[PDB]
RNA sequence: CCGGCGCGCG
């Protein structure tokens, strides 16, 4: 399930959700695709 | 026979505006190129366009 | 071929020298030179092989890459076959040591079966000995065909098309025309077969400072050629940052890219890299649409040599290459000086050697031409080892020369041209410019003028030389897809002439080269006008515009202005309309209105030609079987009327026309002797009535299957019936 | 049974110390060149023809300066092609000839002084 | 005067 698989990559793999700074034209990118293509 | 129609180097006429037009479209290609190197579109966007 | 352009018999010469070194030793789990001479294995017809030691004869193979069999030359062609299954990195390459030592082992399960190979085997194929072009292209070939390959209909309709893993491998123009396309291949100018059976090509190695890289340039396997990014521009680009995030054209991974240049592993530097050799005779090439390089590469291997070769003022560079690969030429296997020559031999003397070299004349090739040579060398000149000697036939001094330089214009005249028609003057014809020798071989006194008319040179078999002046039929061709026929011989005082007053030799219809799209021929035929009058020759390497853009324009215009300018020719270049100038009607004297693109290409006449097409018969001999007209025209036979041509006649209504074909100039026995009778005395053919011969042997046929097949007739009159005979 | 390709053949230093010490009866020609040097190409083929042209009148050697860069500047060469020109009579003094000199001046030097 | 194989032209 999608809280044991997170659990077991923060330990096992060292994941950990580091804050990505991104530029308005990244951020509107993520922010636009979640939406459609037009 | 009379008129005698050719064909030289000189008479294959490129439109005057072809050096403006590719100009353009390879400045748009290029600024693509670096903003999807930057991650800000994605590689489907990039072979559309 | 790190530095150079290899050898095109090498892949060939180090395929046979690997089977001797290993191959003989791999089986056998000593060899003794030939007795016969390899002159006289073909003179008298035997088999040009060594024996092992009493086990058998092996057949050697020439230094040009060509065994002989019973006083024939045979070529052993390669083969492509399973190792993304089109991937050439899931290939392997069977050279003529693959298939020697396999028959080898056939062998030991020699003489005879050696014998068979060549004669019966699809991958042994009888050397075409055409020109100088044909005798090397053909052992450079890649076949997906032969056993343990695919057929025509086996064929997958996915191969057949190009795979980016063939760059640099296997040219993509040329291909086989017909049911084989895409399956008979073609290796590039700078391929080679490496030692797992793939097919390599080098490229030039981009690496950073901390490395040694003696050799930068180093070989690909197609499994390792997607890995890599390889670039093909050039580096003469720069802008107010840095050469090193300049963009360039790249491939990687089967597509294409457009990246730093910091990015890029490997260069594509070798101008003939990606193509064949014929692809690598036509000068702009990258004006010239693909689908006519096609078509010009197998033209230029039609061409026959004529009786007195010139070479070409424009061309690639790559005749010299060939004209020393084709074995043509007499080249010195040793440095002396010349003390003698003459039409039968050279005499060649160096440290206390002295060596005497005969010479080839007037002998017949496979294919009916010619082969001549004439010396190119005076007594008291030094030579080093490999230097030419003397020039074969289609060369001159040491290039390949398949055609000639003649005067050209490019204009409709009255419809002789029309279509693909070209219309020529008288003095190609008295001037003796496209005359070749032709020679047959028959299986009489010596030098005697038989009535196939010809004069008798060689009796050991009979062989007849045809002198063959150009005549209207004839085909001629340049270098570019531009093919066509000889309609209409003018007379000089007919022809339109320029304003120097030289009339043209030959005239162009100008609507070819826009549905053709072959651009390239108008650059050749303008510079090869400068470089006459300038004295000059060119041999440019193709796609030019890498330097800048309009290369070719700008080398063409600045040249056709400096012939101008020398020789005070101001119609030479005109500002107006360069390339092009008013030139006069020579039956009137009057300027035709537009200006006309002449200039001085270079036209080749090729194989195909009256003399040997036109045919005709009115009745003679016919099958045993079904009685009807022997087909062939060597066989003097009739001219077939297929299904096609009967469903035309339908349509046409024409009955009785399409009776005449089916019984009485066909089969009909007995009515094919009445109509013979009749129009000798001219009174009038009935009608056959009865079956011709080809239903009878339907009948009979049926009737072997217990089937009986008979034809009534019901009188509409007292409605008897009545049985015909069949 | 395959005649070699070339005939002037390379030399060392030392070599070329034991060949001028001993005797001689033909001219002996020393050839300096290094393979990163564009101008060196042709003169090695006119040196090749020059040698082919000599039987046995005359001797061809060259000397790599990325092998005997000191025994190159110890023998006065300020730069390549450079050629020496030595008679087989020690009381004469042997020539030095620098840059793409013709092939008829190397035939006059040997012809009319070695 | 029979068939296979190879190469071509339109």
């Amino acid at each position: 399930t999608e809280d044991e698989a997170r659990r077991r990559n923060w330990i096992e793999r060292g994941w950990a959700p580091w804050e990505e700074i991104l530029t308005p034209e990244a951020d509107f990118a993520r922010k636009s695709l979640n939406e459609g293509e037009e | 026979t009379a008129t005698s129609i050719s064909l030289g180097i000189d008479d294959l006429l490129t439109i005057p505006s072809k050096g403006w037009l590719v100009q353009d479209a390879e400045q748009q290609s290029l600024i693509l190129e670096k903003h999807h190197h930057y991650g800000n579109v994605h590689a489907v966007e990039k072979l559309r366009q | 071929g790190t530095s150079t352009i290899p050898g095109f018999n090498q892949i060939q010469f180090e395929g046979f020298y690997r089977f001797i070194d290993q191959g003989l030793i791999e089986e056998l789990s000593q060899l003794v030179e030939p007795l016969i001479k390899e002159r006289d294995a073909v003179y008298e017809s035997l088999t040009y092989s060594s024996e092992l030691y009493f086990i058998g004869n092996i057949p050697l193979m020439n230094s040009l890459g060509t065994f002989i069999v019973n006083g024939i030359y045979r070529v052993v062609i390669n083969q492509i076959l399973q190792s993304d299954m089109n991937h050439l990195k899931n290939k392997r390459i069977r050279s003529v040591a693959d298939l020697l030592q396999d028959q080898l082992g056939l062998a030991l399960a020699l003489t005879t079966t050696y014998e068979s190979f060549f004669g019966l085997h699809p991958l042994s194929q009888v050397l075409d000995r055409t020109n100088p072009l044909t005798q090397i292209v053909h052992g450079r070939k890649l076949s997906y065909l032969g056993p343990g390959g695919l057929t025509g209909r086996t064929a997958n309709f996915r191969i057949r098309d190009i795979h980016p893993s063939h760059y640099g491998r296997i040219c993509p123009i040329d291909t086989s025309e017909g049911i084989n396309v895409g399956l008979i291949g073609s290796l590039s100018i700078h391929a080679r077969i490496g030692d797992w059976g793939s097919l390599e090509s080098p490229f030039y190695e981009l690496v950073e400072k901390s490395k040694k890289a003696q050799i930068r340039m180093l070989f690909l396997s197609p499994s390792q050629d997607e890995y890599y990014m390889i670039a093909a521009g050039n580096s003469l680009a720069l802008n107010r940052g840095i050469q090193e995030e300049q963009v360039v054209p790249a491939r990687y991974r089967q597509e294409f890219l457009t990246i730093a240049w910091e990015e890029v592993h490997l260069r594509s530097i070798f101008p003939f890299q990606y193509f064949s050799i014929g692809a690598s005779l036509i000068p702009f090439i990258e004006h010239n649409d693909a689908n006519r390089a096609l078509m010009s590469s197998n033209m230029q291997r039609q061409a026959v040599p004529l009786s007195r070769s010139e070479k070409c003022i424009v061309g690639t560079g790559l005749e010299r290459q060939v004209a020393l690969d084709s074995g043509v030429p007499a080249i010195a296997e040793h440095e002396g000086k010349i003390l003698y020559t003459d039409t039968e031999k050279i005499i060649l003397s160096g440290n206390e050697n002295t060596l005497s070299i005969p010479l080839i004349m007037y002998q017949r090739s496979n294919k009916n031409t010619c082969m001549h040579q004439k010396p190119q060398v005076r007594r008291g000149k030094c030579i080093k080892k490999g230097q030419i000697l003397a020039d074969g036939a289609a060369t001159v001094g040491g290039e390949l020369a398949l055609g000639k330089n003649v005067l050209v214009a490019y204009m409709p005249w009255e419809g002789y041209n029309f279509e693909d028609a070209v219309l020529i003057s008288e003095c190609l014809v008295y001037g003796d410019i496209y005359t070749s020798f032709h020679i047959r071989k028959y299986e009489v006194m010596l030098g005697s003028w038989v009535e196939g008319r010809g004069r008798v040179i060689d009796v050991r078999r009979v062989y007849i030389s045809q002198k063959r002046e150009i005549k209207v039929g004839d085909k001629v061709a340049g270098r570019h897809g531009n093919k066509g026929i000889i309609s209409k011989i003018l007379p000089r005082q007919d022809m339109p002439y320029l304003q120097d007053g030289r009339p043209v030799d030959m005239v162009f219809n100008p609507l070819g080269v826009p549905s053709r799209m072959n651009v390239g021929q108008i650059f050749e035929c303008s510079l090869g006008l400068a470089g006459s009058l300038l004295d000059r020759h060119y041999r440019i390497a193709p796609f030019d515009e890498r330097y800048e853009q309009e290369a070719s324009r700008k080398l063409v215009f600045s040249e056709l202005y400096e012939a101008s300018k020398q020789t005070a020719n101001p119609w030479v270049f005109e500002p107006e309309y360069p390339g092009k100038s008013r030139i006069f009607d020579g039956r009137t004297g009057d300027p035709f209105e537009q200006p006309v693109i002449i200039g001085k290409p270079y036209i080749l006449k090729l194989i195909h030609q009256v003399d040997d097409k036109i045919h005709g018969r009115s009745s003679g001999h016919y099958a045993l079987v079904t009685q009807q007209p022997l087909r062939g025209r060597s066989k003097q036979g009739g001219q077939r009327v297929g299904e096609m041509e009967v469903w035309a006649l339908e349509g046409f209504g024409v009955a009785h026309i399409l009776q005449e074909m089916l019984t009485y100039k066909s089969d009909h026995i007995r009515a094919r002797q009445e109509v013979l009778g009749t129009t000798i005395i001219g009174g009038t053919i009935p009608k056959p009535e009865d079956a011709p011969e080809s239903f009878r042997l339907l009948v009979r046929e049926l009737r072997s299957l217990a089937l009986e097949l008979n034809h009534f007739l019901v009188s509409e009159k007292n409605f008897q019936i009545n049985r015909k005979e069949v | 049974f395959v005649r070699e390709d070339y005939l002037v053949r390379k030399l060392s230093a030392q070599e070329l110390q034991d060949l001028v010490k001993g005797e001689r009866k033909v001219p002996l020609i020393v050839d300096f060149y290094a393979t990163w040097c564009g101008p060196c190409i042709l003169m090695a083929q006119e040196l090749e023809m020059l040698a082919v042209e000599y039987e046995s009148n005359a001797m061809i050697v060259k000397v790599d300066t990325d092998d005997e860069y000191e025994f190159a500047r110890d023998m006065q060469v300020r730069g390549l092609p450079t050629l020496f020109f030595i008679s087989p009579d020690p009381s004469k003094d042997a020539i030095r000839t620098e840059g793409l000199i013709p092939l008829q001046m190397m035939r006059d030097i040997i012809d009319n002084d070695m």
